[PDB]
């Protein structure tokens, strides 16, 4: 999974970024700021009819997939300050990625993943 | 409520304390956690005051003493039902018939209660794995000593220690294979997990396990089942860790299921009872049935119960053995009373009146059991119960870590641990390592009890001494009698000493451990067919 997209970002501004590869997986965005724990941002499941938010971006963020591209995407809207970190994509056996947005347990490596800093 | 700001003035840092009071003398919100927490923050600015400064200090240990009853007085003050859910948890496999008899004479009794029977959508295979290590391990001690355990005089505890050590190494393999699995890019389920763990090293057939991981989910899908993953039970990492060290490192079921219940009445409140527990008996029902002498108090209540089921059937197979040993005329007494008439056997447990600052708890030896709970939805107590268990895990993993990634066997990790534990210690909470020292035996030796301090009844005194003298992280102290009390499980509403209550499902004693042993010598030189 390669997470491609981002980058800096204006508060108020937009951001599209991209997980590259899982048709029949449910996929999650999680994102870790510098000094905190990971956490969930999004699912999508694997038709991609139901999704599914952290609280602190329910109504800002939409997930959707191009199945045709292999590519789930996270649209960021209103950024702001407190979404700075780095952001990874995860594949999912379970539905709608298990105990999410809670991470499995001893899961300590989800790529590269791509930085957002929102400031100033 | 207390003296008021002139009263204290009156009667001896200090200038904080009286606007603390004036605060709280004046706080009159019917926010019963503002209350409280207003009380704690005037504790403490005492306290700070007396320290520094150890005239004053007679009149403010009378306040202090006040302060105290104001806690009892806040806590019984509006007291309102808890919502009316019973939560009930199985994970790990297959929820039995047994249980789900049980559980239903709780809805029979209670059909307004809303019943959740919480299981984990992704591990109905733990049991079947926790069983293919015993019983691999059992295989290698028993052939080990072979030569040993045809002498009268052999020690059991040998076989049990030397089987822990093939039971740890074979815990290890797995907990390295499922590490290795989570970390795939494509995560896959704990049951993926331990499917093909038991396939590609027990032997095991990939077809079997697969229609017996969706049997148990249609089965616990068909009664009440409600998936702790699924329903956002857990918020908190720390809290799901712990929750997934005991699936899935131990194989504790019940030290498992210790977190899901704290967690199913913090997010919705209710009342929390073990698969085990039955309805209370219908009151004064047993004296116009006098009871013996030669029979004692427990036993006579397990008795009641045996009477109930021989007539009635609601469970069963139920035992009959402690009732059948004695007089006719009492079997058809009590046979008469039974067939002459549910709600008149068992009692309905209607409107529970609890304070939202609380949790009940039953009781057992005039100690807590937290068998049975009941709590509204956030209460302050039950939270305190949360954050004792997650610094009680805290405390434990930091010296088990160590011990437990370095490569070496049990009896090497064992000393590590231990020492990490005892080498550097000191006095104060010293009680609390010692009950955890056997930590990575609980479940498979006897008398190792770790969980109870963990998890357990433990988390629970001392969350109550928490709450009585507004303090937080309290290790080894406990309250007197009367404080205790305060938050007894009402015993009218629960019969605690059905049969299944007499099997623990995570623990044995040392009579059990020798019975079993001796099994397991008697079926390895008799053979099976
Ligand atoms: O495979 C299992 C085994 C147990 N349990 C759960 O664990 C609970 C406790 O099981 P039980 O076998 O009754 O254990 P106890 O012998 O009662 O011993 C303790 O079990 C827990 C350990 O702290 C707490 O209930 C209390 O301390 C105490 O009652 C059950 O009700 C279930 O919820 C499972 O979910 N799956
Ligand atoms: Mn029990």
């Amino acid at each position: 999974l390669v997470e491609s997209g981002g980058g800096l970002v204006q508060p108020g501004g937009s951001l599209r970024l991209s997980c590259a590869a899982l048709d029949y997986s449910s996929i999650g965005w999680f994102r870790q700021a510098p000094g905190k724990e990971r956490e969930g941002v999004s699912c999508i499941s694997s038709s991609g009819d139901s999704t599914k938010y952290a609280d602190s971006v329910k109504g800002r963020f939409t997930t959707s997939r191009d199945n045709a591209k292999n590519t789930v995407y996270l649209q960021m809207n209103s950024l702001k300050p407190d979404d700075t970190a780095v952001y990874y994509c995860a594949a999912f056996r379970a539905t709608m990625c298990g105990v999410f947005p809670l991470s499995p347990y001893g899961k300590d490596d989800w790529g590269k993943g791509t930085l957002v800093t929102v400031s100033s | 409520s207390l003296i008021s700001k002139e009263e204290l003035i009156k009667l001896a840092e200090y200038k904080t304390i009286l606007t603390n009071l004036d605060e709280y003398n004046k706080l009159t919100t019917n926010n019963n956690e503002n209350k409280y927490l207003q009380l704690k923050k005037l504790n403490e600015s005492i306290d700070v005051f007396m320290n520094k400064y150890k005239s004053r200090n007679r009149a403010l240990s009378n306040l202090k003493k006040d302060i105290l009853k104001e806690v009892i007085l806040i806590k019984n003050s509006n007291t309102s039902p808890v919502e009316k859910n019973l939560h009930f948890v199985w994970i790990g496999g297959e929820v039995s018939d047994i249980a789900l008899e049980y559980i239903k004479q709780w809805a029979d009794i209670n059909a307004e209660y809303n019943i959740k029977l919480w299981y984990d959508s992704e591990a109905f295979l733990v049991n079947t794995l926790k069983k293919a290590i015993v019983e691999s391990s059992t295989t290698e001690a028993l052939q080990l000593l072979e030569e040993e355990i045809q002498n009268p005089q052999f020690d059991n505890m040998k076989f049990y220690k030397k089987r822990m050590e093939f039971i740890y190494d074979r815990q290890k393999r797995f907990i390295n294979y499922y590490a290795s699995q989570i970390n795939k890019p494509t995560v896959p389920t704990i049951d993926d997990i331990i499917k093909s763990h038991l396939v590609s090293e027990y032997n095991r057939d990939e077809t079997v396990l697969e229609s017996y991981r969706t049997n148990s989910l249609r089965k616990i899908n068909s009664n009440h089942g409600i998936d702790i993953r699924a329903n956002s039970l857990f918020t908190e990492q720390e809290l799901l860790n712990i929750y997934s060290q005991e699936l899935l490192n131990r194989g504790n079921l019940a030290a498992a299921s210790d977190i899901v219940r704290l967690l199913a009445l913090k997010n919705f409140g209710g009342v929390y009872l073990d698969v085990d527990m039955l309805p209370g008996i219908h009151s004064d029902l047993f004296k116009t049935i006098s009871r013996p002498s030669s029979i004692g108090l427990d036993r006579w209540e397990m008795i009641k119960l045996e009477a109930i089921m021989k007539y009635k059937k609601y469970i069963n197979n139920y035992t009959s053995e402690n009732f059948d040993k004695l007089d006719q005329q009492l079997k058809d007494n009590f046979k008469l009373i039974i067939e002459s008439k549910k709600s008149e056997i068992f009692s309905k447990l209607e409107n529970l009146n609890v304070s939202d600052l609380e949790i009940k708890i039953a009781f057992a030896l005039g100690s807590v059991i937290n068998q049975a709970l009941i709590s509204k939805q956030g209460s302050y107590l039950t939270n305190l119960v949360i954050e004792q268990v997650k610094n009680r895990y805290q405390f434990l993993n930091q010296h088990l870590n160590p011990a437990i990634e370095s490569d070496n066997n049990f009896t090497d990790t064992t000393k590590i641990f231990h020492d990490s534990l005892f080498n550097s210690a000191t006095a104060e909470n010293s009680m609390f390592l010692t009950k955890i020292a056997p930590y990575l035996q609980v479940g498979f030796m006897p008398e190792a009890r770790s969980t109870i301090s963990l998890s357990g009844p433990g988390a629970y005194a001392s969350a109550y001494y928490d709450f009585i003298n507004l303090q937080e992280n309290t290790i080894e102290k406990t309250l007197k009698a009367s404080d205790l009390i305060e938050f007894k499980f009402p015993e009218n509403n629960l019969s605690q000493l059905t049969e299944q209550e007499i099997n623990s499902l995570w623990s044995f004693d040392q009579a059990s451990a020798k019975y079993q042993f001796e099994k397991y010598v008697r079926d390895y030189t008799g053979g099976s067919l």
